[PDB]
Parts: structure tokens; sequence; C-alpha cells
RNA sequence: GUUUGACCUCAAAUCAGGUAGGAGUACCCGCUGAACUUAAGCAUAUCAAUAAGCGGAGGAAAAGAAACCAACCGGGAUUGCCUUAGUAACGGCGAGUGAAGCGGCAAAAGCUCAAAUUUGAAAUCUGGUACCUUCGGUGCCCGAGUUGUAAUUUGGAGAGGG
RNA sequence: GUUCUUUGUAAAGUGCCUUCGAAGAGUCGAGUUGUUUGGGAAUGCAGCUCUAAGUGGGUGGUUCCAUCUAAAGCUAA
């Protein structure tokens, strides 16, 4: 046997909610429009640097 | 002295402060119904017997319904987002009220829920809804 | 010749390093994992580098750029840190631990290889925290573990354990015996 | 009358642990011995736990030490030499 | 964890490995300077209980002390600690010294690891744990005595054994040699 | 491969940005430390854990949330005042030194780390840099960092589920 | 007071059930010389020798009992 009997948690098994607060944060700064999503971002450089 | 000396001679002046009557009385600030009844001409503790409201909890040392009615008064006197609502509308969707196959769906249930959290959340959504 | 200070400190401390007698749990370092078996190692931990901080933000980005306007399975890493390494050791959730030979104070991964043989772990001590440090995106790493894996690596996992059991533990039984560094 | 107190930290005094004394076991035979231990267990196949425990308790603290230590020492022995 | 295991092993300190770990290191600190800064804690779970966050503002001094003190037994009853202390409190006079540890020793020479803060560091400036070194009540806390070691040395504890010096020496002696006179007399 | 590349440690730069010294010093925290004197002449002792010297702080400092006190029908961080009280104890039991608990009162306030895996994801931070509503915020980049920065947890337990 | 923002299957708290569950080492201590205290109980501290344990350990009280949690840190009046 492993040396302590810890009851393992359930966030060791369902997707993560750290990863889903990064995300939820992204979100929200895309529709405030300061974060340019990455499809535009192509767009930003095939009009520019020619 | 040395530098007292000098500074009582100087043409630069003093920086005198006369903040001696408002270290005895200090307006009350925190509460405006006390703030309309208080009698600056009584002390602490005879405002607080006036008002009624009790200023020492512990009996002192020493010797020893107006404006509370009012205050009786005006002391007698969390939404879903959108994503979570969605996510809410599709178990609804497919299952409906069994939270024993509802829970053990793992492809709307990602999160593996318990059944007390899904029937909660559900009422949430349906009180503000039809 | 005359070399500088910190150059000379370094050569003595090379030569200190041989000369000496050193106790046994120490020398069981340097009795460490040959060059065909350590790039076997890496060949499959290369296909488990974590998720490098330019990759996962760009990742998390296209998330919100996707899902905010119109499943996955746990993806599976290398595990790198020693509090968490010695943690998932004793847990049993190791099946291959990685041990660095050169770490800056010794004192701190003496127990580890000792302790991977009481629980049953099959450990080897590979040479660098510097190649270790290489696939998992830091400078050193120490430690790196593999909890679980892809089903197409599992097979390939089971016989690095086997080969590893094979290598460095029936050749190196005598290293828990006998002090090392008797160089005349 | 009394009322049936909380339990406090030294009431459930050294509650048993089963990782620590791991993780101590595990350190003591991994750092090998101190010079005067390393004498003491050569001293107890020798000359016995009589003179044993006199040469432990001039080098530690008090007897109570001594007895903990050389018994320490005689669980060395019994684990090294039989299993 | 991992820090449990290297608790216990370093309270083994005759033990043969950290027998032989602090040969060498004893050897290697001579050939160094007096004082001179460590790359990084030689016992991190020692520094990290003594509160060595590994972050950006925090820095391990190494540093050596001579031993000892009836010529040679005129005392000078301050530690060797204190000392440590001191020294790296003035050659880093930006910094403020955190805790202490010892590391390894020697005839002539005790050595140290001294932990300093960088109060002016931006990293510490903010996160409300750390902050508190900012405060300028913090300036040289071991010239004073102060740290863990300086408030060892003056007595300062709790009790019947430590009534000469609870509230400190000098200021309970100037308080009960003082004739305390009312405007009534008592 | 006699090549190239990771690291580790140690340097340098009128590099970018910071910071330390000196003054004042009543009080406060330390270090260091006498003598005249007083004791019968006098190595103990006394003046005195004083003065002088040296360092270090602030509006207060220090202390402080028990490895505390007690022996009760138990109190409950520290600090300060009255009391204990010239009491207990120390001392050629000499000159002399000399508290503390309790009780009353002033004022009151509590907390935080390290040690058990975020491992379905270093969730953390500094700097540079472009804007903005600038004691800061946001975007991008170089880094620090797994030899451990974040969140959770501190015995009054606490944590994972239902 | 008036007003603009709040969100994300986000952060808590209460009671019960259920499963677990670590606590600061050249440190305590012992000896020792020196200093220091009202501290005779050896009061504190400093140097040097030696140096621990976890149903631990410390401190008190007539076979035992009581009460603390050290060797990490902040905090007004």
């Amino acid at each position: 046997m492993p040396l302590t009997a810890v009851p393992e948690p359930k966030r060791r098994f369902v997707p993560s909610k750290n990863e889903a607060k990064r995300v939820m944060k992204i979100v929200r700064a895309i529709r405030e429009g300061r974060i340019i999503p990455p499809k535009k971002l192509k767009e930003m450089k095939e009009k520019e640097k020619i | 002295s040395v530098r007292k000396r000098k500074m009582n001679r100087s043409s630069v002046g003093k920086a005198t402060r006369r903040n001696k009557d408002k270290q005895r009385k200090i307006n009350i600030q925190s509460n405006p119904i006390i703030a309309a009844n208080w009698d600056y001409s009584l002390t602490m503790a005879q405002n607080y017997k006036k008002l009624g409201l009790r200023a020492k909890l512990q009996t002192p040392a020493g010797g020893k319904e107006t404006e509370v009615v009012k205050k009786l008064e005006e002391l007698a006197s969390r939404s879903q987002s959108e994503r979570e609502e969605e996510w809410l509308e599709k178990l609804y969707k497919k299952h409906g009220d069994d939270y024993k196959k509802m829970f053990f769906d793992k492809k709307l249930n990602i999160y593996q829920q318990s059944e007390g959290d899904l029937k909660r959340r559900l009422l949430r959504w349906k009180k503000r809804n039809g | 010749v005359k070399w500088p200070e910190y150059v000379r400190v370094q050569r003595q401390k090379k030569i200190l390093s041989i000369r000496l007698k050193v106790p046994p749990t120490i020398a069981q370092f340097q009795y460490t994992l040959d060059r065909n078996t350590a790039a076997e190692t890496f060949k499959l931990f290369n296909k488990y580098r974590p998720e490098t901080a330019a990759e996962k933000k760009e990742r998390l980005t296209k998330e919100a750029a996707a899902v905010a306007e119109g499943a996955s399975p746990k993806p599976y890493a290398v595990k790198y840190g020693l509090n968490h390494v010695v943690a998932l050791i004793e847990n049993k959730k190791a099946k291959l631990v990685l041990i660095a030979n050169d770490v800056d104070p010794i004192e701190l991964v003496v127990f580890l290889p000792a302790l991977c043989k009481k629980m049953g772990v099959p450990y080897a001590i590979v040479k660098g925290k510097a190649r270790l440090g290489t696939l998992v995106n830091q400078k050193t790493s120490a430690v790196a573990a593999l909890t679980e894996v892809r089903a197409e690596d599992e097979a390939a996992l089971a016989k690095l354990v086997s080969t590893i059991d094979a290598n460095f533990a029936d050749k190196y039984d005598e290293v828990k015996k006998h002090w090392g560094g008797g160089i005349l | 009358t009394s009322m049936t107190p909380a339990p406090k930290i030294s009431y459930k005094k050294g509650a048993a642990s089963n990782r620590t004394k791991f993780v101590r076991s595990l350190v003591r035979e991994i750092a090998g011995l101190s010079p005067y231990e390393r004498r003491l267990i050569d001293l107890i196949r020798n000359s016995g736990e009589k003179r044993a425990r006199k040469v432990a308790k001039k080098r530690l603290g008090s007897f109570t030490r001594a007895k903990a230590k050389v018994e320490e020492m005689n669980n060395i022995i019994a684990a090294s030499r039989r299993h | 964890g991992a820090y449990k295991y290297l608790e216990e092993l370093q309270r083994k300190k005759q033990s043969d490995v950290l027998r032989f770990l602090q040969r060498v290191r004893v050897w290697e600190y001579r050939q160094k300077n007096v004082i001179h800064r460590a790359a990084r804690p030689t016992r991190p779970d020692k520094a990290r209980r003594l509160g060595y966050k590994a972050k950006q503002g925090f820095v391990i001094y190494r540093v050596r002390v001579r031993r000892g003190n009836g010529v040679n037994e005129l005392k000078y009853q301050r530690s060797l600690r204190a000392t440590a202390e001191e020294r790296v409190g003035r050659r880093a006079a930006n910094l403020r010294v955190l805790n202490s540890y010892w590391v390894n020793q020697d005839s002539t020479y005790k050595y140290f690891e001294v932990i300093l803060v960088d109060p002016q560091h931006k990293a510490i400036r903010r996160d409300a744990r750390y902050n508190w070194i900012c405060d300028p009540v913090h300036k040289h806390r071991e010239a004073r005595g102060l740290t863990a070691t300086g408030k060892k040395s003056r007595g300062i504890n709790k009790g019947h054994k430590f009534n000469n010096t609870k509230a400190g020496r000098r200021k309970t002696w100037k308080r009960q040699n003082t004739l305390s006179l009312w405007r009534y007399r008592k």
C-alpha cells in the first residue's frame, strides 16, 4: 500500500477549473476588445508589412 | 535652547496650529440619526442614556424609544451566466429529471457533479424561466 | 601557469570528488544509465513535453476566440517537481522516475533512489540535470516522472521499465554496498 | 459538575502517523550511523547492553536517552541480521 | 512531500552521508571569502521553514565567524550568530536580515547562512505576506537583536524565569528603579 | 564529433532601475563597561548589570497572542498604573539587594508562514515595451521560477466528497 | 445619498453524514568555564565538550496529576 490513505479529490478526474478561469478571463478581454483574437491577427499582417 | 532660540529670532515664521478646541469636541460621524440627536453640551455617556443605548457593557467603576424606534424602523425594513444557463438547457432537453442518468452522462455533465448540485441549479434556471 | 581563484576551486573540487572515500548512498549516483538506454528513455520522454508557456497561451486564447462565439481527454505529460515526484512515488503513481546525478546540494536527492527501491517504483538515475531540464521547459529539473501514458507508448514504457530493471538495477546491486572513490 | 472538555494536542499525545515512522526509519538506513553509534553497535555484539548503555549515558544527556538509543540500535541489529 | 525527508536527514549531522557532505563543504567555504553570497540555500528545507521563498528579492549570504572568547576567558557575552548577522547587515545595507541558520562548523570557524529580503524590490513591496519588512521599523533588526537568535540572547520569552528580561532588561530595570510620587502622596 | 549545443559556478560593464552611509538623539532596542564611594582595614559584595564608549530604529520603540500562570468553584497575549510589598527570595544572612501570581483599574484585537500533489495543465511574480481613466491598469516580449512562485490548509484543527 | 459596473457552472459560511489527517535539530538536553539574577529550587545568557525523542517534549504540583506546544514570523491602543 501507499503510505497515506488520503482521499483523491474530484479535480483529479474532472476538467480543470483554473483552465476554465483563464479561458473565461480571455473571453472578457475579447468582448472588451483588448485582446485581438488569433484569427484576426493573421489579417493584421496580411494587410501590413507589404 | 539652541534651535528654538534661532526659530524665535528668524524671519521664517512659526507654523502655528491652534488645534486645542478641536480636541474636546469631535463631531459624531458614523450615523446621521445619531448625528442629528446628540447634545454636544452633554457628555458621551449622557448622550447615550438620553438616546437610550447602553454605553458600557461591563458595570463601570465609580458612581453614575424617542430615537431607537427610528433605528428599529430602518432595520426591520444571484443570477446565472449565459454559458451556465445554456448548459442547463442542454441537460434538461436531453434528460429532463432523471438525475442518476443526468450525472452519469459524460457528454453534458463534463464536470462530474452530484444530483443535488444539478436539481438546485435547474430550479434556479426554472424559477427565472417558465 | 597561473589560474583564477574560482577555476582553481572547481578543479580542486573535481580532484576532491575522486580522491576521497565516499558513503554508498552517494556513488550510488555516477553508477548511472548508459548511452543507449538514456537515448531510448528520452525517445519516449520527448513525446511528453509539458506544454510550453507560449503554446498554452495560444491554445487557451483559441478556446476563448472559438467557444465564446460558436469533451477532450486529460492530457499526459512528464511530472517534474521534487515535492511532486516524491508525492507521486509513495502513492505509487510513478512508473518511471528519472533522477539527475549532478545536484547543487547533493543532500537533496540522496533518499530518492532507495525510497524508489522501497516503494517498488522502477527508477533510473540518468546523467545530467540540464539533460532532464531540456525535456521539461526548465533550465534544470533534478527529477522527472512518467505517471500515465498514451496506449501507443504504453508497451514501450513497460519495456523501458524492464530494460532499466535489467540494465540499471541488476548491474548495480553492488552499489548499495561498496564505498566509492578509492582511486589511487 | 464536570463538563467533559475539548481534546488537546498532547492528549492524543504522539498520534502514530504511519508516514513519519516510515520517513524516520527511511533516513536512518540511508544516512548510516554516527561514529559513536557505529561503536555502540559493535559494543552490543561484543561487550553487550551493559557497557553499551554506560557509554551511551556518558555520551548523551540522561538515562532515558540511553534507553531509547540502545533499543534503537538493537532494532538496527534485529533487522540487519535476520530480516 | 520532500522536505520531511530533508528535515530528518539534517537532524543526523555526524551520520556518514552528512559527515562527508560537511567535510567537503567546510574546506570549500574556507577557500572563498569570509562574507560571500550563496547561489542558493544549501539547506532549502530549513531555509523555507525560516521563511525563505525562492523568488526575486530574496538573498542568501554565507558568513564565517571565529569561535571562543582568566584573560582567555574574558568572556564577550554576545553570540557568534548575532555577530555574523550584523556583519552581513553592514555589507548588504540595502537588505533586511530576516533569519539565519547553522550550516557547517569547525575548530576555528562556525558558518551560517543568513537570509535577506530586498524591501525595495517590487516583488516584495506588493504581496501582503512580506511587505511588513518595508516598514522603516525594521531597518537593521539584526543590530537591535530582533531576529530569532537576538531575542534568544536578550532572554525575551514568557514566565517566572524571564522576569528580569521579558520587556527588556534595561526597561524593567529603569521601571523598578523609579521613585513614583503621586499628587496626593501614597 | 578534433564539432556543435545544454546547463553549473564565477565575473565584468560611466549597462537599466534602485538602495545604504551623515545629522539629530529626550525617550526607545542592543553591544560594550569602569571607578570615586559604601560596607572595620577588605580578593567577594556595594555604587551598578550605572557613567563614559560603540552600533540601530520611530512616533513612539520594545513587548505580544503561552513549550503562561496556577493548585482554584480555576484564570487566559502584551504593556502600563494602584495593590501584592519592603512581602517571597538573595546576601562576611553585614552594608545592603529585592520580585512575581492573585485582586482592582487603563487599554484592549487578532492573526500569518514552513511541514500533507495545482498535477485535468506555474493557476504566481519582476522588468522592458505600446497605449489608457496613471500611488495604478491593460496588451505583447525578455526573464525568475518545479532545488517550488500561486490558490487551499495552521490545532480554536483542518482537508476531499455527499 | 445618487450613479456606472457586476458573472462564472465564481467565492464563501452554517449543521449533519461519509474518508482521511504532517506540527520549526548543532535545537531541547547534559556537562562545563565565565557572566548575571531576588531566584537557595541552581534565574537568565554566552563560550567550549558531548548531543536527543515522537501515545513526543517542556513547565509546575502532595502514586501519579495538571497545564502548555518550543527551537518560524507580523500586529494598534
